[PDB]
């Protein structure tokens, strides 16, 4: 009936759009990824460096709390409905784990693409 | 070798300097005529830091004086030193300023500065290593803030990777000894934070305390005050003019004292202090220094570092003594009374040996504190700079000289926001 | 002929030096001019006159300390070009040393270095003094190491640092320095041998029964270890240990290879006249905790290897017997050894330095370890450096200097790495 799917709507709305929420908190995590690269805030004439600590701690926390929960809200879903829960060709707890390792292989190949650059930095040298 | 040059501005500056070189020509047996007359190796092995050795055997102690009138310098010229100077590093113009930190920054100012940067940069030039510049200045003073101020900033343009140091003297808590203080304090702070690299407060008032306290003096000249602020001096920059055991380099004080830019305010102290009349009935053990080198009361900055925290500390010792004692007995001091400093910080302190001793002193150490306690002097300053700014008070005496209000109240914000920070890391915390 | 090079780094590595050299011609009999009024070509070399030069090369960006040595009794034991020497230091900024100082100076040192080796029959390996925490030491040394292991892939590498040892000072940005040190060292170096002066102190307390020590003989005793070493090279014994085997007798995973020393006996003639220094009496005195070089309890984790070197008049069934009972001693190793002892004999006793704090015995024992137990240490450390990096303390200082910020959580990272690699070691592998 109409309230079943209501049900599962708001399911969707702790899931769905639960996966959204991750996401947005994710595109933060994201941001401060991004502003943390500006040395300029060194010079941190309001103190910012200790807010963007607490700030980096509180996402550091939240980003696991939502995926834990998702991995509940989904099992509901699935349970409720046989419909797998996905979109766009992928699971959204494939995704939740897609965007992750994007992030993360792209951090670590960047910080080997550098490491690279300086082992041939130092060749260079010694070539000199 | 690395090199300094002094710079010294306003009647404060120039009469403290004038002191101050007394003294470090004395540690090099430099006398009045220039002549060496030392007894040890090392008095002239490195003492290319400070002087130049012009011909002969002629040194000549690389420092510039400022001021915007005569009436100062002249009388540093007509004193027992004034003769070791080089007649072209006097530099100063026909015009006062009666704390007009405005001239002194802008209608006057402006046009000194044109030449003495000039003899800045030749005085760089005979160096082979500029280790830095130091300069002397006071705070509220005319020229001394004013020119200070200038002058700072237009060194760091042309010597941004130069270690920039120096030595206020700041506003007393108590008497003022000028009406416009606040004003001009605060103008120049609102630069100097953004430029210097390093500075001391040392302020009158606390060295008066000490005087009739410590020193049990009942006549406490100036010269004599600046006698003690002169010691202090020399002990910084001892590491660089003698050998040790641990040497630090200025530079490296200020990695290990700074722990965030603009966060760069020093609270000065010296050991031992012991009156003549008293002397007699002491041990002069390393113990025995650092009782007084923690000592609130031989504080040489008006702030009582017992309401904040170290951020860090320097010690710098002169002398002979064991590197098992130093170290234990700074380490007893944070076990102690860990309270009193920053958790953010393991070991909050650094420690530097000299193994030559101040003439007449087998050990004495002098005492850098980073202590949030500083905010105190900075939120006193900015109280009574409200209560006059809010009134308009005497702002015609800057107006007039081209200043836009503006530059107050960018200055108060910075003030403010100084404040705030050393309030947050007071008391922010691991977790 | 085996020969081996030193390298001498900061004011630590190299004042470190001025005892080993100190040392190194007392025993073979050379006078301070390079003078002998047949084991020598191992760290001197011959000139056209005779005259011994030792093998060695002492870089240290701040002149200071080199100038001591430059002007000290042992100037005529060095080739000019063995002292190298900056114009400004590091001042504990491990990015000055690496980065942007050292940068500038690397090249000349290796091509010393380099034609240095040139002169060798067959160079063994090198001895690279330094200390944590140095910017110069601890920087520089990085970068040397970097570019050694290119040009000598093959050769021995081995070092003695100083471990900023648990609840000593000297300096704040220590752990930063440390890390980012050990960081890039553990990709290089073969074997590294932690000392803590902490440690010393309170041997020197206990066991010298002294007090107010300097590092003109808490050196003094560290060359006392390193002599020991190099003496298998120099002299002859029952058991010979060419500097090679200590890789192979010490690690047993690339990653870990940070050995512990000591040295027994350590005693004042007092004791002496009241002791007999036995063989059995001094192999216990090593594994006793109190005698560690290393503010570490060994007690709180297990051994992986031990290394005993015996000077002097030993008799190898009594060192046998004696190692016996330190197994018997329920002493704990990893499963993963059976044996754990490796050990050497050399006839050559021990000397004594002329004005030292050290009575001569008839024979010694000086012991390296590699122990589990030392992970308490790096995790002490890396502690550190996370509440000091978690607000970025003296962070700029680094960036400022060109080094990213990403580089210090890189090497956080790997340090976890190293942490736990001790933890796996000691799991005591069972089915
Ligand atoms: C450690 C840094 C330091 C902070 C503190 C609290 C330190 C601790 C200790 O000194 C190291 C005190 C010290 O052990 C003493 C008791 C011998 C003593 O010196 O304390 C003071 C009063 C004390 O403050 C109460 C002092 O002013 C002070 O600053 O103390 C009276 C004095 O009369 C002779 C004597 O009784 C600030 O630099
Ligand atoms: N045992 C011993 N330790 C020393 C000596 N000199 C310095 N240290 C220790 O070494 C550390 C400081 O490093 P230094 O070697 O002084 O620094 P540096 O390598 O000269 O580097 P910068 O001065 O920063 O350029 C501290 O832990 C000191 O206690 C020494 O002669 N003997
Ligand atoms: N310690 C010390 N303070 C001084 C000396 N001369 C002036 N002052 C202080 O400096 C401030 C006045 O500034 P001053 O240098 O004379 O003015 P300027 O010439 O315009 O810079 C006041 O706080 C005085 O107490 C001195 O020789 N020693
Ligand atoms: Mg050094």
């Amino acid at each position: 009936g109409a309230a079943a799917l209501k049900n599962y709507y708001e399911v969707h709305k702790e899931l769905f759009e639960g996966v959204q929420k991750w996401e947005e908190t994710w595109r933060l995590f994201l941001e401060f990824e991004r502003k943390a690269s500006d040395p300029n805030r060194f010079t941190n004439r309001g103190g910012n460096l200790l807010k963007e600590e607490k700030q980096r701690a509180k996402l550091q926390k939240m980003l696991p709390k939502l995926e834990e929960e998702l991995k509940a809200r989904i099992e509901l879903w699935e349970q409720e409905h046989s419909k797998a829960f996905m979109v766009n060709g992928q699971k959204f707890m494939e995704y939740v784990a897609e965007q992750w390792e994007m992030h993360r292989l792209e951090k670590e190949r960047a910080k080997q693409e550098r490491q690279l650059k300086n082992k041939k930095q130092t060749e260079t040298e010694m070539l000199y | 070798m690395r090199e300094i040059v002094h710079i010294q501005a306003g009647q404060c500056g120039n009469q403290i300097g004038a002191k101050f070189w007394e003294v470090i020509s004395d540690e090099h047996g430099i006398d009045p005529t220039g002549s060496y007359h030392g007894d040890s190796d090392l008095q002239l092995e490195r003492i290319n830091v400070y002087y130049n050795e012009a011909a002969g055997n002629k040194y000549v102690p690389r420092a510039i004086l400022v001021d915007l009138e005569p009436g100062t310098m002249d009388s540093v010229r007509s004193g027992p030193f004034g003769q070791i100077f080089r007649p072209d590093n006097f530099v100063f113009g026909q015009s006062g300023a009666g704390n007009n930190w405005a001239k002194g920054h802008y209608t006057e100012g402006a046009e000194l500065v044109d030449s003495v940067l000039d003899v800045v940069r030749k005085e760089s030039e005979s160096c082979d290593c500029l280790q830095g510049f130091q300069l002397t200045h006071s705070l509220g003073g005319g020229t001394g803030s004013g020119m200070g101020t200038l002058l700072i900033s237009k060194i760091r343009e042309e010597y941004p990777d130069r270690i920039m140091n120096t030595f206020s003297v700041v506003p007393s808590p108590k008497v003022s000894d000028t009406v416009v203080e606040p004003y001009n304090a605060t103008l120049s702070v609102h630069q100097l934070v953004e430029n210097t690299d390093e500075t001391y407060c040392i302020d009158n008032e606390a060295l008066y305390d000490i005087c009739f306290r410590t020193l049990k003096l009942t006549t406490p000249t100036y010269g004599d005050l600046n006698h003690l602020v002169s010691a202090t001096m020399s002990g910084v920059t001892t590491c660089l003019r003698f050998p040790g055991q641990l040497n630090a380099d200025l530079r490296k004080l200020a990695v290990n004292m700074v722990p965030f830019p603009r966060l760069h305010f020093f609270m000065p102290g010296f050991a031992p202090l012991t009156s003549r009349g008293s002397q007699q009935y002491r041990a002069l053990t390393v113990p025995e220094l650092t009782q007084q080198m923690f000592d609130a009361k031989n504080m040489m900055a008006a702030c009582d570092p017992r309401h904040g925290r170290y951020l860090t500390v320097a010690a710098v010792f002169r002398g002979r003594m064991s590197m098992k004692e130093v170290d234990e007995q700074m380490l007893n001091v944070q076990n102690k009374n860990s309270s009193y400093f920053v958790e953010w910080i393991p070991n909050n302190v650094k420690t530097a040996v000299c193994d030559i001793p101040p003439r007449g002193l087998k050990m004495s150490a002098t005492f850098i504190g980073n202590s949030t306690a500083i905010q105190e002097l900075f939120k006193r300053i900015s109280e009574q700079f409200t209560a006059m700014f809010r009134r308009k008070a005497f702002l015609h005496w800057y107006t007039g000289e081209g200043m836009d209000e503006m530059e107050f109240t960018e200055a108060e914000s910075n003030m403010n926001d100084l404040v705030s920070e050393y309030q947050q890391y007071q008391d922010a915390t691991a977790d | 002929m085996r020969e081996c090079i030193s390298i001498h780094v900061g004011q630590a590595g190299v004042q470190i030096g001025n005892a080993c050299w100190e040392l190194y011609c007392l025993e073979h009999g050379i006078q301070p001019d390079g003078q002998m009024p047949d084991s020598f070509n191992t760290f001197f070399s011959e000139t056209g006159a005779g005259k011994h030069v030792p093998r060695a090369v002492f870089v240290d960006l701040e002149p200071t300390v080199i100038d001591e040595v430059r002007t000290g009794t042992y100037r005529q034991l060095f080739h000019p070009e063995q002292l190298i020497t900056g114009k400004e230091d590091a001042a504990n900024n491990y990015a000055r040393g690496h980065y942007t100082i050292g940068k500038e100076i690397i090249d000349l040192v290796l091509d010393r270095i380099r034609k240095l080796a040139d002169q060798c029959t067959g160079l063994q390996g090198f001895l690279v003094f330094h200390s944590f925490g140095g910017g110069t030491g601890s920087g520089f040394t990085s970068l040397l190491m970097e570019r050694l292991s290119v040009d000598y892939g093959k050769k021995s590498k081995l070092e003695f640092s100083i471990y900023p040892a648990p609840q000593v000072s000297t300096a704040v940005v220590e752990p930063y320095n440390s890390i980012l040190t050990t960081h890039t060292t553990l990709e290089h170096s073969d074997c590294a041998f932690m000392v803590d002066n902490e440690a010393i102190y309170d041997i020197c307390r206990r066991n010298l029964d002294i007090e107010r020590p300097t590092y003109t003989n808490l050196n003094r005793l560290i060359s006392q270890i390193v002599s020991s070493i190099t003496a298998s090279l120099r002299f002859d014994g029952a058991l010979n240990v060419d500097l090679t085997e200590f890789q192979t007798n010490l690690v047993p995973y690339p990653r870990i290879h940070f050995p512990l020393a000591t040295y027994a006996p350590v005693i004042s003639a007092e004791k002496a006249y009241h002791e007999q220094l036995s063989v059995a009496e001094i192999t216990n005195a090593c594994f006793e905790p109190a005698n560690q070089m290393v503010k570490c309890d060994p007690r709180h984790g297990k051994y992986m290897a031990c290394c005993l070197l015996y000077r002097g008049d030993v008799v190898p069934k009594d060192v046998n017997a004696a190692i016996a009972t330190i197994k018997t001693k329920r002493i704990q190793f990893v499963d993963w050894c059976p044996t754990g002892f490796k050990v050497g004999i050399n006839y050559q006793p021990p000397t004594v330095v002329p004005g030292g704090d050290l009575a001569k015995v008839q024979r010694a024992v000086c012991m390296l370890s590699n122990t589990t137990a030392i992970a308490e240490a790096w995790a002490r450390l890396d502690h550190k450096f996370d509440l000091m990096y978690a607000k970025r303390a003296f962070v700029h200082w680094y960036v400022g200097e060109g080094m990213e910020e990403g580089e210090f959580s890189e090497a956080r990272e790997d340090m976890a790495a190293l942490e736990k690699d001790y933890e796996e070691v000691g799991v005591d592998s069972v089915e």
